[PDB]
């Protein structure tokens, strides 16, 4: 009757149902009761703080357990053979067999194998034994101290922020571009250029010795001349071994392009004339903003002025400033979309250009890191989407947006809505018409008979970035251009090095598979958009609910009137997306995965054939690569593939479970449970217990807030046991 | 929901005349029309000069040529401001 | 290799992150 | 015990011939599994103009039925007492269809 | 192993201690009027 | 007593630990290990559901419900450990009745 | 219609405890396979499940001709037990047993 | 809730102290007892195959769990499940780990609570305090010593126990 203390509808609901809603609700800060703005910002920022923590915890934590149970000085002596490990192993339930099957890693206790990449990474920045791995995870311990601590202090009287410092905009983008965008990218080269570089060159520097070990024998001196480039002058050679002194240079800030010809990464000295140039640019980017000098701009200024004056846009941003400052909801929307192409980019450009020493011989490593960036984007794309919706919903007001950029989306939101709906078609029926087109005339006989487009024009972006495999001779890859002649003395030579070996994953060649997944890719993210755009737009309205924005973001429907209004909230936009960015993870991740495991192998002219009709992917695929981990474990033994292949089949009860959720609905099983209320009350013996909470059945949000958490945990603990096991058992 | 804050100094900058009032141009609101001008054609004549001149990349470039082809894409803002003073008779 | 108080100090420095967790918890829950 | 039941053929269209395979014989065609064949052959039929009397009883009763419905509806429609003869159905259904159809099937 | 004891301590502390203990007063909390 | 009494009977026979020398060692264990974890679901169950009052000499009243629990605990480890002690002793409980055979 | 609660709670009971005691036997099977604990499953070469009943019902009917349908010659089908027919040198039929996999299959 | 007794409490204080007492009790004995070779084949690894998995400790060699360290966790068991009844169904005289909620509690003892030469309540406030105190010193002087326990109550007492 007390649990949800910040919901009094909730606390004196006499149901099971209260316990649920409380605990789905507690972070909604906004519609709980008597919530002014002022304690909504404080404890937003309290729980920043708390946020910070759990993930300096969590990194502190993999420190630890590396450095306690870990194997990291063996691998670091020899990194291509020895199988990095996460943590050990101590459950009860084991059999023997079980304890020798995971005793892998050269220990003497069974263990779980890391696919996360932190050896590679703390490698490449310096780590080296166990004992500064220890020394971390004690920083972190502190640091995470150190915010949960803040986070109480700015909680309390005197030290509790207005809502004067909560929104001003100014100063606050003048010191995350400045200080925690561009000072901490400085001071990340820094790191590489005392520690990270030295150490990649077999001296030891710590903070025992690094005010008495130079960087560069010339040593500041350069700097303070403009001599700059004497800072890049004998780079290392290209019969260098990473951790030795063996073919190593002295430069610091050398541009060569290009790939480390041993570990097969970026050179340190690239990422550290990278991070010293991106600290230099974002400070600047971080004097922009008037704060209390008189110089800088204010961003009321400029949105207020940037109204084209042919009159396409109407007002402009007039009124923008307001409606994007007050509306938190507004900030998280643009911070998750900002983020989730963010994330896809370093999904992208990490498995490209490798900056970790010897990742990319780690395909499990490689396909792990691929696959759990792409489903955090797809995540973080859907809730900017969902934080929109919520927007227009609550925080939007017509008034103070006459005429804006705003008010003229919504203004014409049927075109927008019916201009996805027929990119969305239009890709849908020749993407799968095309596709079922292969298959059928395969399955004939005659493969010579597919359409099969070829990209020609990714296949011309990748010949303007120097790739010779296609014959066009187009900007870099002619010999004389201007382009190519321009960047000729810098990174040129390393990057036609490193993009015309078929050694890594730089523009990989692609064909006629690529273009018919690129398509369906297309196709899964216009859709997604569709129904994404189409529940922030319809939100506030439409001709069903004209009233929709009074009954919230989250309501089940307005009964079986008027035709029937099952799933017409906001929410269940989401909820249906929700399906379509799991899909469109799928066919990205399957993509990525099949090809590069082809590759991997020798074999790509496997991909290059089946991939234009779907029983390729169905057998070539989903079926020729399951053995490995459904022989996990069989009647004749287990191995160490025998926990994925426990995770697969769970992966397919979770999943399956949530179909029940999202097939059968509430009356159906608000009538069972009053039949057991009945029994329960009649029953001799057990009518001595009573229920506190009357039982009912869940609530239809809920229903399918349940059902896609099923649906979802049951997709990713699949794919993640698959794209795993398959990758490890056939290492290739 | 809250009054918004703006640094001191915000004033109003809304237009929907044929050109913006000289405040937009902060710093540069009293210069003319014909100082903008003349600074358009010359820095977009010195920073192209600068920029040609170190094309071709080196671990070697003249700062000052470097420094010097930052003035192309400041003429471009400099011919704007040019067509707001002369549309506001300055 | 690590030693079995070297793992005592850290657990020492979590317990006292624990205390602080806690503290706060009990402050943004009022 | 060596030729495969097959009483399907494919035109040859878009390449939709190969599914008429080599199910013995000195034939091609779709194989079947209807078990037709087998039943047949407990009904002693042996040839297929055997196969083209019954195809032409089947067309005939076929006529009849669909005569009796147009009929039944339209000219002489039974009333609602008639329906409601539940000893008669029985009795009829019983003897007549069931107890008769086992008698000349067994013949 | 180093302090190769601590797994056997603290797993089934973690493990089943834990849980119990934070539902058996979870639930005292929720089901409380005052 | 009652229920004690059988819990021991399903742990030992059928437990992890079955066909080691230490199997009613261990039915013992997790019988009790069982009981323990019940007494607490009946403490926690009085908290809740009972307002604290004089009476005590009914099941559904706070203090007796507490006096319940207590000889629920008391005759729980009672019956396992009287099983503990027939099964130790009499090799017809050990196997199925199997020792005639 | 003046007892649906009654009986639906009590088939709901019985769905219940089938679940649990079918399909949960597979899951504990995985468990156990999975764990490298093979003498802790339910299976013929571990702690056996047997269909008893469907056994000696099958005995039954093997001892049927000349014994309680003693003018039949032959048994219903072969299925219940006795020889293989072959015919083209495939089976038509022969015994089918039952075992742990078949008591648990009957109760999913 | 916390008006039950827990917390920082004279219940609290006297419960605490008295495990204490105990413990220092404990730990005196624990090292007699190992050091004159009392603990029965103390070296010896319990074998996983007689009883289980959960003797497995993952140390270099053996991976399993000594004879000794099994004997003393026993002994702690038994007063643990006595430990148990007595909270839930305690005898009629003796003092509750939990309080009716409705009772009155003790005054805080303060600095030094009246000296009674005789078995008192203040006697074992004061004696329970010191023994709290006194575990407190043994752990951190086998910390900061890094010798085990039972070497630092041996040469605290003088070699007295072996
Ligand atoms: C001997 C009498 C007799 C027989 C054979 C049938 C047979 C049938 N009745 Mg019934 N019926 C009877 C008496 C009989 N009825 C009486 C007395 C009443 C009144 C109470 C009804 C009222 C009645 C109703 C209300 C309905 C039927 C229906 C049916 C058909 C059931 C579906 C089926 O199995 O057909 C398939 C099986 C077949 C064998 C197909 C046979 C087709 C013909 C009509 C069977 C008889 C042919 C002939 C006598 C044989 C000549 C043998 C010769 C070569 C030597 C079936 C044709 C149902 C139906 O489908 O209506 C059409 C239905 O709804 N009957
Ligand atoms: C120089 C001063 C400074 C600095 C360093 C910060 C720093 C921060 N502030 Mg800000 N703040 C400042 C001044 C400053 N503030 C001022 C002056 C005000 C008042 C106007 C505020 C008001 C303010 C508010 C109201 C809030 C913050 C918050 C935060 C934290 C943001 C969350 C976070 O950790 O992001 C870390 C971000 C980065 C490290 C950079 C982003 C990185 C991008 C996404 C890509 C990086 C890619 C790169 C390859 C990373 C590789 C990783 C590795 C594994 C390879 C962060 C610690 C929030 C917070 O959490 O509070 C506790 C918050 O609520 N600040
Ligand atoms: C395999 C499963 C599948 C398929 C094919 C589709 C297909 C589609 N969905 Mg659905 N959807 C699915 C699963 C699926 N969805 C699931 C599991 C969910 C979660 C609940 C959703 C949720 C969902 C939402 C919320 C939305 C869609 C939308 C769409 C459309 C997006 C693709 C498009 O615009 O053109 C592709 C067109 C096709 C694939 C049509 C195929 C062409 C047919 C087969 C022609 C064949 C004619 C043939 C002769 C018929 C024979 C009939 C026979 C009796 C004679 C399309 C109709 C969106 C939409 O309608 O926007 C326009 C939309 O808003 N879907
Ligand atoms: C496309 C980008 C862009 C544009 C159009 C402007 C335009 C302007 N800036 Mg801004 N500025 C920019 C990027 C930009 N800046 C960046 C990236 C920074 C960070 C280094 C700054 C930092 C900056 C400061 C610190 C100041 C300006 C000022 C000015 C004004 C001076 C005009 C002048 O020199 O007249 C001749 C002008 C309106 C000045 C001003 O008055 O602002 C209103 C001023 O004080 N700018
Ligand atoms: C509706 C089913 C049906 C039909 C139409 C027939 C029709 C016929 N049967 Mg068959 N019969 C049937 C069921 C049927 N039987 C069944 C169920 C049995 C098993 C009891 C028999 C056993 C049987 C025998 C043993 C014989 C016939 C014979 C005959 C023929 C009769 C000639 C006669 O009267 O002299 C019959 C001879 C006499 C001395 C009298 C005729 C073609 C006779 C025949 O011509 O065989 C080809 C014959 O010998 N029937
Ligand atoms: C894999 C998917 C899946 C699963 C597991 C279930 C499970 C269930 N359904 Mg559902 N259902 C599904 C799909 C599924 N359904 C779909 C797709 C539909 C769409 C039409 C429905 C529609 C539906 C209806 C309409 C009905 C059911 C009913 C039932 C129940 C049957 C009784 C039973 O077996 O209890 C035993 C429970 C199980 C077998 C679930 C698995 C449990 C196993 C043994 C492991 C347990 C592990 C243990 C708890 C772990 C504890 C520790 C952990 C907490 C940390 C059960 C809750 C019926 C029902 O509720 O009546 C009783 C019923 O009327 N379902
Ligand atoms: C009632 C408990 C008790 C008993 C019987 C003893 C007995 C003894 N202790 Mg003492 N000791 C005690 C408690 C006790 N200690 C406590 C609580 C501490 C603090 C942790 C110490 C700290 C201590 C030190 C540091 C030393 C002794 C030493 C000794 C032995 C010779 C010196 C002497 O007469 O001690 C007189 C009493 C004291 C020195 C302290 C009281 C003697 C047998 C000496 C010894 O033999 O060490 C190997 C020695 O150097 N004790
Ligand atoms: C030692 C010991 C045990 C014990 C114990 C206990 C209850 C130890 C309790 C220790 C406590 C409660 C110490 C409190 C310290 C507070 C201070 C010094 C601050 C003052 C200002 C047990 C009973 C488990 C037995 C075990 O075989 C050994
Ligand atoms: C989700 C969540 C909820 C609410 C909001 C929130 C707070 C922001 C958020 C945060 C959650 C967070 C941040 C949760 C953080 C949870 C943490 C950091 C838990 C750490 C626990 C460490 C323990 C129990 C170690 C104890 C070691 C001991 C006793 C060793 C002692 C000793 C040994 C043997 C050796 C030395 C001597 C002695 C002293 C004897
Ligand atoms: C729903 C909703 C309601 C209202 C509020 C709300 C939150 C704002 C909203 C959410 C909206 C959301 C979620 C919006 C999401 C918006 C997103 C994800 C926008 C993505 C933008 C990417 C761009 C413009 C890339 C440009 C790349 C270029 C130009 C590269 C160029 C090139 C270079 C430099 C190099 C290579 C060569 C070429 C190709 C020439
Ligand atoms: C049979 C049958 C036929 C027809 C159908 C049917 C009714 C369903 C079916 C019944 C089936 C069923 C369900 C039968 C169920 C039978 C059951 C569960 C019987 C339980 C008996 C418990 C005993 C004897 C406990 C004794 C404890 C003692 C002596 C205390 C000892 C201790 C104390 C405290 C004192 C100190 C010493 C120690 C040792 C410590
Ligand atoms: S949701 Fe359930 S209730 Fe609301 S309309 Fe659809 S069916 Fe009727």
């Amino acid at each position: 009757t007390k649990f949800p203390k910040f919901s009094q509808a909730l606390a004196q609901d006499p149901a099971t149902r209260r316990i649920w809603y409380g605990l789905a609700t507690a972070h909604d800060l906004e519609s709980h009761d008597g919530m002014t703005e002022e304690n909504l910002y404080q404890k937003i920022f309290a729980s920043h703080f708390g946020h910070l923590a759990v993930i300096f915890l969590w990194t502190s934590g993999n420190l630890f357990h590396v450095a306690w149970q870990g194997n990291f000085e063996q691998w670091v002596l020899n990194p291509l053979k020895v199988k990095p490990i996460a943590h050990a192993i101590w459950d009860p339930h084991f059999g023997q067999p079980a304890v020798k099957a995971f005793t892998k890693g050269g220990v003497s206790y069974p263990v779980n194998i890391a696919t996360s990449g932190v050896y590679h990474w703390w490698y490449t920045i310096g780590m080296r034994s166990n004992t500064d791995l220890y020394a971390g995870s004690l920083f972190l311990l502190f640091l995470a101290g150190v915010f949960l601590f803040a986070g109480w202090l700015h909680l309390q009287p005197k030290f509790r922020p207005g809502l004067s410092w909560f929104k001003n905009n100014e100063s606050r983008l003048n010191h995350h571009l400045s200080g925690l965008f561009g000072f901490s990218s400085l001071a990340w080269s820094a790191h590489l250029i005392h520690v990270a570089i030295p150490e990649a060159r077999g001296q030891h520097v710590c903070w025992d010795n690094f005010t008495k070990v130079a960087p560069h024998p010339a040593g500041l001196q350069p700097f303070f001349t403009g001599n700059w480039g004497a800072y890049a002058a004998s780079p290392d050679t290209t019969n260098h071994i990473f951790g030795t002194s063996e073919g190593a240079g002295t430069a610091i800030l050398t541009f060569l392009g290009g790939f480390h010809p041993q570990t097969q990464a970026l050179w340190l000295t690239d990422i550290a004339h990278h991070h010293l140039a991106i600290g230099v640019v974002f400070i600047f980017a971080g004097h922009m903003y008037r704060t209390n000098w008189g110089i800088g701009h204010s961003l009321k200024e400029i949105l207020d002025a940037h109204r084209p004056p042919g009159g396409r846009l109407g007002a402009g941003h007039k009124g923008i400033f307001e409606t994007l400052t007050n509306s938190l909801h507004f900030q998280l929307g643009l911070a998750l979309a900002s983020l989730g192409v963010i994330t896809s980019l370093v999904a992208q450009h990490m498995y490209a250009l490798p900056s970790y020493a010897f990742i990319a011989k780690d395909y499990v490593t490689q396909s792990a890191l691929y696959t759990h960036h792409q489903y955090i984007a797809g995540f973080l794309m859907v809730g900017a989407f969902a934080h929109g919706a919520i927007f227009f919903v609550r925080d939007y007001d017509p008034e103070q947006n006459k005429n804006n950029v705003l008010a003229r989306i919504l203004d014409h939101k049927e075109a927008i809505i019916s201009h996805l709906s027929w990119v969305s078609l239009f890709l849908g029926f020749h993407t799968l018409g095309i596709y079922v087109h292969n298959d059928v005339v395969v399955a004939f006989g005659t493969p010579e008979k597919q359409i099969l487009v070829e990209p020609v024009f990714a296949q011309w972006i990748q010949a303007s970035s120097g790739k010779a495999l296609y014959g066009f001779d187009v900007l870099l890859s002619s010999t004389n251009s201007v382009a190519a002649n321009a960047s000729s003395n810098i990174w040129l030579p390393g990057w036609l090095e490193a993009i015309n070996s078929g050694k890594n994953s730089l523009f990989l060649p692609i064909g006629p598979g690529d273009f018919l997944i690129h398509h369906a890719i297309a196709l899964a993210l216009h859709t997604t958009t569709l129904i994404l755009v189409k529940g922030a737009l319809d939100a506030r309205g439409s001709k069903l609910m004209p009233d929709k924005k009074d009954f919230g973001y989250a309501f089940p429907c307005d009964g079986p009137g008027r035709g029937g209004t099952c799933d017409i909230s906001a929410w269940d936009a989401f909820y249906l997306s929700m399906f379509w960015m799991l899909n469109t993870i799928g066919w990205v991740t399957f993509y990525w995965h099949w090809k590069h495991i082809t590759i991997w192998q020798g074999n790509a002219g496997q991909f290059n054939e089946s991939s234009t009709y779907i029983m390729g992917w169905l057998r070539d695929y989903l079926w020729l690569n399951s053995s490995p981990l459904i022989n996990g474990y069989n009647p004749f033994g287990m191995n160490s593939l025998s926990v994925w292949s426990w995770m697969f089949l769970f992966g397919h009860l979770i999943w399956a479970t949530g179909f029940m959720f999202l097939i059968s609905w509430r009356g159906y099983w608000q009538e069972l449970i009053e039949t057991l209320v009945w029994a329960h009350e009649r029953t001799p013996l057990a009518n001595l217990v009573r229920w506190k909470d009357k039982p009912v059945a869940l609530s239809i949000v809920q229903a399918r807030l349940v059902g896609l958490i099923h649906f979802t945990a049951g997709y990713i603990f699949t794919y993640a046991a698959f794209v795993i096991a398959s990758t490890t058992g056939k290492f290739g | 929901f809250s009054p918004v804050p703006s640094p001191e100094g915000t004033k109003e900058t809304y237009w929907e005349t044929k050109a913006p009032s000289s405040d937009v141009l902060g710093i540069g609101a009293g210069v003319s029309s014909g100082n903008f001008a003349a600074a358009s054609v010359f820095a977009a004549l010195v920073g192209g000069y600068c920029t040609g001149q170190v094309i071709p990349l080196t671990v070697e470039p003249n700062p000052l040529f470097l420094a010097g082809s930052f003035l192309l894409p400041y003429s471009w803002a400099l011919h704007v401001a040019a067509w707001i003073q002369k549309n506001n008779g300055k | 290799m690590i030693s079995d108080t070297q793992i005592f100090i850290a657990l020492i420095l979590a317990l006292v992150s624990l205390v602080l967790a806690i503290r706060l918890g009990r402050a943004l829950y009022q | 015990t060596a030729v495969k039941p097959s009483a399907q053929v494919v035109w040859p269209i878009v390449g939709q011939e190969v599914l008429n395979g080599d199910v013995g014989g000195g034939f091609q065609g779709v194989q079947v599994t209807s078990g037709f064949f087998q039943i047949w052959r407990s009904s002693g039929i042996t040839s297929e103009v055997e196969l083209y009397w019954c195809a032409l009883a089947g067309l005939i009763m076929s006529g009849l039925m669909i005569f009796a419905g147009w009929f039944h509806y339209h000219k002489a429609a039974p009333k609602l007492e008639w329906f409601q003869n539940a000893e008669s159905m029985l009795n009829h259904h019983l003897s007549g269809l069931l107890g008769l159809g086992c008698l000349s099937w067994a013949g | 192993m180093t302090a190769a004891y601590l797994p056997s301590i603290l797993v089934p502390i973690i493990g089943l201690i834990f849980p119990g203990l934070v539902m058996a007063f979870a639930f005292i909390y929720i089901e409380q009027d005052e | 007593l009652t229920h004690g009494y059988f819990l021991v009977g399903p742990f030992y026979k059928l437990g992890p630990l079955r066909n080691s020398d230490v199997a009613l060692l261990s039915g013992f264990f997790s019988a009790l290990g069982l009981i323990v974890i019940l007494v607490a679901c009946l403490t926690i169950y009085g908290v809740v559901s009972f307002e604290e009052t004089e009476a005590k000499d009914q099941l559904q009243t706070a203090k007796g419900w507490r006096q319940f629990t207590s000889g629920w605990l008391v005759g729980s480890v009672g019956g396992a450990s009287f099983a503990y002690i027939l099964i130790s002793n009499i090799p017809f409980l050990q196997t199925a009745g199997m020792s005639m055979l | 219609i003046r007892h649906r609660d009654a009986i639906i709670s009590h088939l709901n009971w019985i769905c219940i405890f089938l679940g649990f005691h079918s399909f949960g036997l597979y899951i504990h099977n995985d468990t156990m396979r999975a764990l490298g604990r093979t003498q802790d499953m339910f299976s013929d070469t571990a702690i056996q499940l047997k269909p008893v009943f469907a056994q000696w019902v099958q005995s039954i009917h093997t001892l049927a001709p000349g014994n309680t349908t003693p003018n039949a010659l032959a048994t219903a089908s072969y299925a219940f037990g006795g020889d293989v027919v072959a015919v083209g040198n495939k089976v038509a039929m022969m015994p089918i047993s039952l075992g742990t996999a078949d008591f648990m299959v009957h109760h999913i | 809730f916390g008006g039950r007794g827990l917390g920082v409490t004279v219940n609290a204080e006297r419960w605490n102290g008295r495990h204490a007492m105990f413990g220092i009790f404990a730990m005196v004995m624990t090292s007699y007892m190992k050091g004159h070779g009392l603990i029965p084949d103390a070296d010896k690894v319990l074998d996983i195959a007689q009883w289980g998995p959960l003797a497995a400790v993952w140390d270099g060699a053996g991976n399993g769990i000594s004879n000794e360290r099994a004997i003393i966790l026993i002994a702690h068991v038994h007063v643990l499940v006595v430990s148990v009844i007595a909270a839930i169904a305690p005898f009629g005289f003796q003092d509750t780990l939990v309080k009716e909620k409705g009772y009155t509690p003790e005054s805080p003892a303060g600095l030094i609570p009246p000296f009674k030469t005789g078995l008192t309540a203040e006697a074992e406030l004061i004696n329970g305090r010191l023994a709290m105190l006194g575990v407190i010193s043994i752990v951190t002087a086998s910390l900061f010593t890094g010798t085990s326990v039972v070497d630092t109550i041996n040469l605290g007492m003088g070699k007295i126990l072996y």
